[PDB]
């Protein structure tokens, strides 16, 4: 069920994230 | 829209004074420019309560309408048109993943 997100996480989505930011401080998934 | 008429008129005067052998250089009627329908661009269920895969279909339908000009139910084309950059307004309450 959650995997649907992951399928679209391969593309850019918001469910998971690519905060255009410094790794692991504000950059996040 | 209205501001263009000035530009057009000054440019017409130059050809008119330059060339007098050919007379009455044509112009289009004013309503050709005034009429807004001629140019391309010009019961709603609460989307928050819906299931996800129906929001996707609705958004796709509105976007398919958006592509040809005028906007749709859940997404609007902002009427500002300031400078030359068009902008659009999606409904605020959506799924963030769909929204981006």
């Amino acid at each position: 069920e959650l995997v649907k997100d992951v399928l679209n996480v391969l593309i850019g989505v918001v469910s998971a994230t690519f905060s255009l930011c410094q790794p692991a401080q504000a950059f996040v998934v | 829209l209205q501001q263009s008429l000035e530009l057009k008129r000054k440019m017409l005067r130059d050809k008119q004074n330059k060339k007098n052998s050919g007379q009455h250089l044509p112009i289009f009627p004013a309503w050709v420019y005034e009429r807004p329908a001629l140019i391309g661009d010009f019961t709603a269920l609460p989307i928050g309560t819906l299931p996800l895969a129906s929001q996707e279909s609705a958004v796709v339908e509105d976007l398919l309408y958006v592509l040809v000009g005028v906007d749709g139910r859940y997404v609007s084309a902002q009427p500002l048109a300031g400078r030359q950059s068009r902008t659009f307004l999606v409904d605020p309450n959506l799924d963030l993943s769909i929204r981006e």
